[PDB]
């Protein structure tokens, strides 16, 4: 059946009996860095199955007024087992990902989530001159950011979902790898993205390569609103490799 | 030396010329190029990707996600009109879509357009709708019967959430102007209730619909020009 | 620095300076 | 044939679009018009599938829509001003922190991609305004000071010697100066966007300002002080050559406010901040 | 022979006219001189048929009478004026709705055909009049704004950046600017005449104004305000290259009055409105 | 570079000259040409067609 | 004559252009070239030669040979820090070394650096020291344990007076800026007592150490620029 | 292949750097990291010997670091001034004792070698400052007077005839003058340094002034006296072509003070006289 | 971009720019 | 004065003046 | 438009414009 | 008017004008 999917990564296996196929960002499957493209000369460390496994973040609650949510990678996994440990003990990291978003309701519920993976999602600030989004705000961790909640601070990012938090129109996010979770059709979304950057490896601490954005474009409605409908995110690194070992970096 | 005749145009600077010039950094060797996923070689690649139409961009909706959805519901009158817009790739509300934005960087366009619609209601919500394209030389249809006489698709809502209506290139001339010009206005897309929006008891009485657009294999843009969909009214400072 | 072709239609793709950056717009595809 | 390809270049018929074939009435349980946008893919249905089409030989070409063509037109990126008002020594030279972020037109086009790699063609258009009547003999010097090189602090600073930096001397009356630049980044491509910082503290910088340092463009009127004061405005034009772009993105929907940042401003009535025109209602074309 | 054809080009002997052959006295019931103009055909009788001719080797060539030659001479189509009188900001830039209908000489020649397809060569002749004495350093910018592109509304409008539109910068003292344009229509040929409208109501527009929109030519003095005021007049010249014409028609017989329309005016004495000179009578040569 | 001698006539604009010039619309592809009846290639074609003489063009 | 189109850039003088020009001394025949030992064909040749680091250039030492030596001696506390500097080839104190000076004539650098140390104590003086390279993305190590986790060499003083620590090219980008720029700061080299400085009786209780630097086979400089390590604030007269 | 070498020139990939090969853990009594700087040799240890490296294909090239490239950029070596103040005959001409020692930037680079052999490219940038308003028609004459040739002592000296010496006439408005010079020394290479004298007494001269005589560069405004006074400053630029250098040496560490001599000055606080920045202590990065 | 002929009378029909619009007047018939 | 090569990629190393000093920057190694 | 000769002394009689009137002075006899 | 040589080092001794007086300095011996 083309409605079913099983994804096995390391010691984790995820399933969904109502998928809308899967997406491979830019049609490129994640792969390890080759010697022709590499620049750093020390032998890389490749944790393999101890890092290339599904890590489930904190679930979020989707309700009639939700404006959306976003996470940044690898920030979101900074505290996830071996993968997390590796991004702080090394100067350089490189990884692809399998992002599996989960959301089920009932055949009597309706709602639609636009699930997007944006490369270099450089956030903007609003009406604050040339002051940019503070490091703290673009590094929320597994908790991510809940659009429409944060009590404004000067260095706080734009919270306008219709402007992609960056001065561009929401309707055009579809140009990035994406899927929709239309409650009437599927209960999950699956996106597999390769490493994308202008350099072969980079600092996992100060550079977030991908941003996962989830915006409810079609409002959640049903005649049984008391039943909470969560949204859960499970991300698995792929071909994770690190270089430039040393002491563990401590942020803040 | 070799006798030469300096021709008109010499010494001029045309922003679109294609000449060679000495390199200011002789001997400099550029950084090795590495593989990066997602390379684009031609803008047509971007025109072929669906993007949402802010079709419901009424003043009260602009600035909200709702400007992208159209609401459907049980009707009391038959064959009611649902929406109506011009087909012109660079007119409003198509203007800010990716294909509309790119079209706004050119003066001419041609080819067939692909409009898609995804029903956002519950799995138990049924509906039949008629999507029609009215070729030019006549006003927009005032009724379903009037619209139905043109190019159309009857969409039945079911397991497959999305339907597509192709607006074939039906024009006197091989190309049309992208800017709103009478002579080259391409027609309309209207949507009507074919049957009705029906639901079982205890099911929401309204549902949303998302609208997409992209170009077909024959879509093409011509004559590069600056866009009027973006401006600068002051200095951009550091 | 000329990539002389032949067919007679002899193409003469000339690079006047010794840097790749110096040449005109690229060919397509 | 290197000669057959030549003809296609002259005629601009390198990238042809496919023909429309004749189609016929159909009755089948294969429904191309139906699909699922949830998949994230675009329905690949063509006109022959939804109507009965005739056969048509396409003659359109996609050449002009190529990235090389889209980003290969020279546009203004800076307007340098040397205005002699009351002190020749202080006003006869200036400097500019080089960037492709000050002018909206070319900035928006590059920003329709995440990464771009290209060589550059810089063309300068200097114009001497005779404030008092004459302009005498105007000679200009433009010097590229890469990051680290000494920046002149007076019109006679030793740095103007340009013993290593590249300098271009233009003489009023001669044609517009122009030169090429090879891809300059320390990376494989220029970052149009950068979701990163230059550190990990609340005070670290964010955005492309961290990765796009290009140095300084210093300029001065070589000619020594003259009786009549002039105002020389040199407009810099840039064009990309031998271009490659990656990961297309949504076009800038609101006005730019600053360089190297996606920041923007919103008024109390947001419909005024975007190109979207308010519709009377859903059915008013 | 591509070389024998070359010689014919240099000598202009590509299209030769036929010779006159010797003819003789005749007596026959075949009467070439008699025919019927009602048929709508022209009697194809030649001199050898009506008189006894000698043999003569023709040396005339029709080369110069070719369409390429007839429409291939550069003529003035516009005279743009930038006259600094009392406000540099308002008077240092202007715009023109492009058309080949403002100057009678080239207009009449094109209008001797119904449809024409050709590439164009535009040559500009700018001349700076020194109203107060000096002209300083004059630099001009000419920008082609295709229909739809933003039209500048001030001398510093962002549109002058020309990030995509083609612009030509000319510096006083340098040779006259010139460039080529490819056949621009969305149709297969330009309409010299168009018996149609852009609608079907009493208020729809009639004529070529409906089909011949070519955009706007915007121009400005790049040089900033100078002490002495100048008046720059840029005359635009056009020439057709690689030309084709269809369906010849009667030449314009009265003065033109407006663009894109065949409208004309008549006085109380119409013989004054046409080139026809009144004859004393039928027999006065 | 190659030594050259700028000849008289240079820089001039003769309305009947026949030179080449850079194209302001690079990469632009013109509309396909279609068959149209009535093409004329030389004005001689028009000179060979009868037209009426306003031979009786007295003022009245 | 041959029709020509004068292109933009003509008549300009670019200090880095590469054109030909008529010779002012026609027929002149240059002096025969003779063999001279020591010819250099590429600056890389000079970058591969060790030169001393004025590592101890404190204000009181500058202007004295002591600015080139680091003093070692018997410690009372274990694993004490000996020295610490940035690895950046053009930063201080590396700036005035030959490779640092040459690097200052370019904008970009890449490759591995070779740091060497020669123990200047007596033949009966023993010592074990730990030399470490801390890749970027973290502050300089505050202890030997912290430093030891990175790239390092444990140096045992013996018959061979000198040891070398290679700072491998470990960077995100293929090149870095030579000028002190945050984004491209390459890390640190710290030195710590592994065991201790030990001597027999009647032997000096301190000893000096000399520090050298040069580039490895992969070292490379790019984009020529004027140096800021030297200036002219007035006329140089006869 | 003379064509394969051509491609390497265009791409600047003539001198490639070696790759880094994968290395492995080792345990051996062969200790590459240990050596003896006393030998005067540099330890040739590479990264593969001190850590476990991966395999990496190098793409860097040493082309730009070549001597030809390092000394092949045109820099200013002299700024000649002709300032008409109150006596045209005395102020309209001047002379310069030629040398490459007056400007620090190019001097320091050449002085990084003991001997250098090269041809020269001289480029001149003249600029006429209109002190009173007009500059009229300025024509300049630059004449190279080799050692021994008569040096003009008035603006009309017979020496200006230049019957044998090379002279370059420049006309204001024309492009910048430029010419090449062949290696000029009576020796096989130029002395950048010379530890010798021109005699053996306490009064003999020391240094390169003894070996580097290059003659005199004489110049004058050819144009005869004009009403309005001007100030013509001609800046001379030099570049080495077809270069060879021998015996590299320490870079100049303090400011230059005079020509042909390594003399220098020291203040009471020497750290101010060198580029070395005082460190807080041994462990403060 | 030269259509070199031969006969010796070698014709050299050169197109200096890469656009058809750029070339001079057309040939006849 | 041209060192015409071939490969077709015909290199044309031209020396416009009759003095070695007159030519541009040298080749490497 | 060149009447290339050979002997090697290769004569190059070039006609820059396409009109006979445009060429220089004629040859003798 | 070119005395084309070959060796490949193809010498091109060109006489731009049709008078011997017009050419540059003579060769030696
Ligand atoms: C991304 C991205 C890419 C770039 C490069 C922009 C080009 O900037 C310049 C310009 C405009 C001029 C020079 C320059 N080089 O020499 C001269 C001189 F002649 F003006 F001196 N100017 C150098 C750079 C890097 O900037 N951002
Ligand atoms: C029928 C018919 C055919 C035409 C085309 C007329 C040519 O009009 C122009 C002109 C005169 C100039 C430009 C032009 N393109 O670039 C420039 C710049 F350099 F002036 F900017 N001017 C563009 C068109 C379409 O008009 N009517
Ligand atoms: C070591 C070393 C090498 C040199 C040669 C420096 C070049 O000096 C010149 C210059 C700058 C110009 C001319 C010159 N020849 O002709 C002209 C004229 F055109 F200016 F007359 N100037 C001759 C020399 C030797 O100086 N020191
Ligand atoms: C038979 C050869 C004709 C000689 C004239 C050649 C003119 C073209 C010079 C350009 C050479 C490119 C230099 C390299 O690349
Ligand atoms: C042997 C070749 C001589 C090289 C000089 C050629 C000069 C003509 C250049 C024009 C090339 C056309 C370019 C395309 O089309
Ligand atoms: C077939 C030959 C084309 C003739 C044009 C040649 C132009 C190059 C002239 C340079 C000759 C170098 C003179 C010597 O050396
Ligand atoms: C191998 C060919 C070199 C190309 C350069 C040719 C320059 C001469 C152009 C003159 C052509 C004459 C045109 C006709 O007649
Ligand atoms: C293949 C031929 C290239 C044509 C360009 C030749 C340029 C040199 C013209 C000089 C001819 C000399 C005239 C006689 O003598
Ligand atoms: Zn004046
Ligand atoms: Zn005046
Ligand atoms: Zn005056």
């Amino acid at each position: 059946s083309d409605r079913i999917i099983q994804i096995t990564r390391g010691d984790s296996t995820i399933t969904s009996q109502d998928v809308a196929n899967a997406v491979v960002g830019y049609g490129v499957w994640p792969h390890y860095l080759t010697p022709q493209d590499a620049t750093a000369i020390d032998k890389p460390t490749q944790p393999d199955t101890s890092s290339n496994r599904f890590y489930t973040l904190d679930s979020k609650m989707w309700n009639s007024t939700s404006k959306g949510w976003w996470w940044k990678l690898p920030d979101a996994l900074k505290d996830m087992g071996i993968f997390g440990e590796n991004m702080f003990y090394h100067f350089l990291g490189r990884s692809g990902y399998t992002v599996h978003v989960q959301c089920n309701a009932s055949k009597f519920h309706q709602g639609t989530l636009l699930v997007v993976m944006i490369p270099e999602h450089q956030l903007a600030t609003v009406n604050k001159g040339n002051v940019n989004a503070g490091y703290k705000y673009t590094h929320p961790g597994e908790a991510g950011r809940e659009v429409g909640t944060q009590v404004e601070n000067e260095k706080q990012p734009s919270d306008d979902n219709w402007l992609n938090f960056d001065g561009t129109l929401l309707g055009n996010l579809l140009i990035f790898p994406h899927q929709f979770i239309n409650l009437r059709s599927n209960n999950s979304a699956t996106l597999i993205v390769p490493y994308v950057n202008a350099v072969p490896m980079d600092s996992m601490v100060r550079h977030n390569n991908w941003s996962l954005v989830i915006i409810p474009v079609c409002q959640l409605q049903s005649n049984n609103i008391s039943n909470i409908v969560p949204i859960t995110v499970s991300i698995s690194p792929m071909c994770a490799e690190f270089s430039g070992a040393r002491a563990k970096t401590v942020v803040q | 030396g070799l006798p030469v005749y300096v021709t008109p145009g010499s010494g001029q600077f045309m922003t679109t010329d294609d000449m060679q010039s000495p390199c200011a950094l002789p001997w400099y060797h550029p950084t090795k190029e590495i593989f990066i996923p997602g390379e684009v070689k031609n803008l047509i690649e971007m025109c072929q990707v669906d993007t949402l139409i802010p079709i419901n961009s009424t003043q009260s909706n602009i600035g909200n996600v709702s400007m992208y959805t159209v609401t459907l519901s049980p009707q009391t009158k038959l064959a009611e009109e649902i929406f109506a817009i011009k087909v012109d790739i660079a007119s409003h509300p198509l203007a800010t879509t990716l294909i509309g934005e790119i079209a706004s960087y050119f003066t001419h366009w041609t080819g067939s357009l692909r409009f898609s619609f995804m029903f956002c209601g519950t799995a138990n919500t049924t509906l039949k709708v008629l999507l029609a394209y009215t070729p030019p030389g006549i006003g927009k249809p005032r009724s379903r019967k009037e619209a139905m006489l043109g190019t159309h698709v009857v969409w039945d809502v079911g397991l497959q959430s999305t339907v597509s209506l192709v607006v074939p290139w039906i024009s006197a001339s091989q190309y049309r102007f992208t800017t709103p010009d009478t002579y080259s206005s391409a027609g309309y897309i209207t949507c009507w209730y074919q049957t009705n929006f029906v639901v079982p008891p205890n099911t929401p009485n309204t549902a949303e619909m998302l609208c997409f657009v992209s170009g077909c294999k024959d879509f093409c843009l011509r004559m590069a020009r600056d866009t009027d969909l973006h401006k600068q009214t002051g200095p951009i400072t550091q | 620095g000329a990539q002389v072709s032949r067919q007679s239609l002899n193409y003469f793709n000339i690079n006047y300076f010794k840097d790749a950056a110096s040449s005109g717009a690229s060919r397509l595809d | 044939n290197p000669v057959e390809r030549y003809v296609d270049e002259v005629l601009n018929e390198v990238l042809v679009v496919p023909n429309i074939n004749q189609s016929h009435p159909t009755t089948s349980n294969a429904a191309p018009v139906l699909d699922a946008a949830e998949t994230g893919h675009t329905n690949k249905i063509q006109p022959e599938d939804t109507i009965e089409t005739r056969y048509v030989q396409s003659s359109q070409t996609l050449d002009e829509m190529s990235v090389e063509s889209f980003l290969g037109r020279s546009g203004c990126i800076h307007e340098s001003v040397l205005d002699i008002v009351d002190n020749y020594n202080d006003q006869s030279f200036t400097k500019w922190n080089i960037n492709l972020q000050e002018m909206a037109q070319i900035r928006r086009k590059f920003e329709m991609f995440t990464y771009a790699r290209f060589d550059s063609e810089i063309t300068m258009v200097p114009s001497v305004a005779a404030k008092d009547g004459h302009i005498g003999h105007i000679v200009m010097q433009y010097m590229y000071v890469p990051p680290g090189a000494p920046i002149p602090t007076t019109r006679d600073d030793y740095a103007w010697q340009s013993g290593t930096n590249a300098s271009v001397f233009w003489q009023h009356g001669q044609p517009f100066p122009r030169f090429s630049l090879p891809f300059l980044s320390i990376a494989s491509a220029y970052y149009m966007f950068y979701d990163g910082y230059d550190g990990d503290t609340y005070k670290s910088r964010y955005g492309t300002v961290v990765t796009n340092d290009m140095g300084t463009l210093c300029s001065r009127i070589v000619t020594s002080e003259q009786l009549h004061k002039v105002k020389v405005v040199t407009r810099i034009y840039h064009k990309a050559k031998h271009t490659k772009a990656w990961c297309p993105r949504p076009p800038r929907a609101v006005q730019y406010s600053h360089t190297h940042t996606t920041n923007y401003k919103l008024s109390s009535e947001v419909h005024n901040d975007v190109a979207i025109r308010p519709r009377t209602n859903l059915t008013t074309v």
